[PDB]
RNA sequence: CUUAUGACCUGGGCUACACACGUGCUACAAUGGACAGAACAAAGGGCAGCGAAACCGCGAGGUUAAGCCAAUCCCACAAAUCUGUUCUCAGUUCGGAUCGCAGUCUGCAACUCGACUGCGUGAAGCUGGAAUCGCUAGUAAUCGCGGAUCAGCAUGCCGCG
């Protein structure tokens, strides 16, 4: 580090919307976050728990 | 932000919601009122908790990482699956029916 | 598009049953491309009208909903 | 950090149980993180790399490098001299903080996101990704950033092969 | 010609599309847009027809259905307008073009090739060159409303205030 051309570097929060915690640093102090990889679809696993979704291809007329 | 998409901030939440994809105005205002936020709020200084229980209905319902993607599927599915439609949308020539003689600057 | 089904003639129905029930293998023939695909013909083959020659089609699994006149364009182009 | 604990603990016993290595230290181990802009600059306007020097600076924790163009091309009007491109490597505890903010935050908050590429490999265990978007920890002044141009992410590994480093950025938590 | 320029039948075409011309419609916005409320016309049509109220359906419409061969009943809640709230000058709560999805009606049948509804998407366009047209007051300009043609289809026409 050449001190004064780096900005500053320090310990820095991690609050997800669903709550989870995370020992982070970074050059600001705090991270407010809308989706973490423990509720973002894809990081559960696989769909875990968050879905909306499905595809068929259905042809009925019987009503 | 919302889903992925920003706000403009300081404009009513009804007006500002229809700008991410897939709701319109009819429907962005009754999945509000089920919010039960106020419908009459400046998005600019609402709440926290307000800001976020929209997000599980939106997320029931559908938007534009999705939406686009099934309309791009079924789109060139009547692409290639051989349509008198589906050829139309390929060559650029209206597909509702409209005549090709005097108009249709809108596409081609 | 009306919800007391979808709209056939009758003739070519009563031979394409029979057809695809006893021997699936040959064409059919048909001047009308009025009727609504039914999605128990599937992997058959239709001769269909165009107002001037008979042209061969093959149906697939996702041709659904769609009438037999979607696929012989009556009218060309450059 | 966190990350570095899980490594020391429970990432480099279990791959090396998984490839029976003699010696433990054989274990793979990722080693530089580079992260590299290309502006398309060709004498448009100097202010271009003269804002994303200080965007890339809020990104990681210290002031990038303005890369040195090699030779000229006119192919866009490119003089060799004038600044093209900025790279900043990331190494210590510093790579780690970085994996951590990419894996936490940063692909979640892709505006649409499917897994990431089977093969983008080299070939010999390095692997190179392609972000299309600044949006990587919400904590940037999302309204300060008028031009739309992403990140390069470029990791190296001890990896000699392929599939080793494609087994360890599974436990990295690389999606696929 | 009657061994077709005459008949019959099905399907297609009369709706195509690189461009141009004309006639119209609609916009480019705050003398506005959205939302609520308050009103105020004439002139016509209706029996293989108009179809009330009520109920269902967000809506197109659906259901049982009252009355009327009509100055009784029905079509049929006129709109512009006025009052209030909001929007705060932007390609926008302007503009809705074109598309995807799901439906409504009619008709044997809505693909070529109908209209309408709920959706989502949202185009160009921020007053238009050379030019050029209509119009002497209930006119121009705007605002709706009927009728014919008619299974369904009107921005066109005719007429009404």
């Amino acid at each position: 580090m050449k001190a004064g051309i780096h900005p500053n570097f320090k310990k820095a929060t991690v609050k997800c919307a669903c709550g989870n915690e995370f020992e982070t640093g970074s050059v600001k102090e705090e991270v407010r976050v809308e989706i973490c990889s423990e509720c973002h679809p894809f990081y559960t696993g696989r769909q875990k728990f968050a879905s909306a979704d499905g595809r068929v291809d259905r042809f009925n007329k019987k009503y | 932000r919302i889903a992925g998409v920003d706000i403009p901030r300081d404009k009513r939440v009804v007006i500002s919601l229809t700008y991410i994809f897939g709701i319109g105005r009819t429907t962005a205002q009754q999945v509000l009122k089920e919010a039960g936020v106020s419908e009459d709020t400046r998005v600019r200084d609402l709440t926290e908790e307000e800001l976020g229980k929209i997000r599980d209905i939106i997320d029931k319902l559908k938007v534009e990482g999705d939406l686009r993607r099934e309309v791009s599927l079924n789109i060139k599915r009547l692409i290639e699956i051989g349509s008198y439609r589906g050829i139309r949308h390929r060559r650029g020539l209206p597909v509702r029916g409209q005549n090709s003689k005097n108009n249709a600057r809108t596409r081609k | 598009s009306l919800k007391k089904g979808p709209f056939v003639d009758g003739h070519l129905m009563t031979k394409i049953e029979k057809l695809n029930e006893t021997d699936k293998k040959q064409v059919v023939k048909t001047w009308s491309r009025r009727s609504t695909i039914f999605p128990q013909f599937i992997g058959h083959t239709i001769a269909v009208y165009d107002g001037r020659k008979h042209v061969p089609v093959f149906i697939s699994e996702d041709m659904v909903g769609h009438k037999l006149g979607e696929f012989a364009p009556t009218r060309t182009y450059k | 950090n966190r990350l570095k604990e899980k490594y020391n603990k429970e990432i480099a016993p279990a791959l090396m149980t998984k490839f029976n290595y003699d010696s433990v230290m054989q274990v793979p181990k990722i080693e530089k993180i580079v992260i590299n802009m290309g502006v398309g600059d060709a004498v448009q306007n100097a202010k271009a790399i003269d804002s994303a020097v200080e965007e890339l600076t809020f990104i990681a924790g210290q002031k990038p490098v303005v890369t040195r163009a090699k030779k000229s091309i006119a192919g866009f009007r490119l003089r060799e001299g004038m600044p093209i491109g900025a790279k900043v490597t990331l190494r210590g505890e510093r790579m780690y903080d970085f994996l951590d903010k990419l894996i936490s935050v940063s692909l979640p908050r892709v505006r649409d996101f499917r897994g990431v590429s089977k093969k983008s490999f080299d070939g010999r265990g390095n692997y190179t990704l392609g972000i299309k978007e600044q949006l990587i920890f919400p904590e940037i002044d999302y309204d300060k950033v008028t031009k739309v141009r992403g990140m390069d992410i470029v990791i190296v590994t001890t990896a000699n092969t392929d599939e080793e480093a494609r087994e360890l950025l599974t436990q990295v938590g690389m999606p696929f």
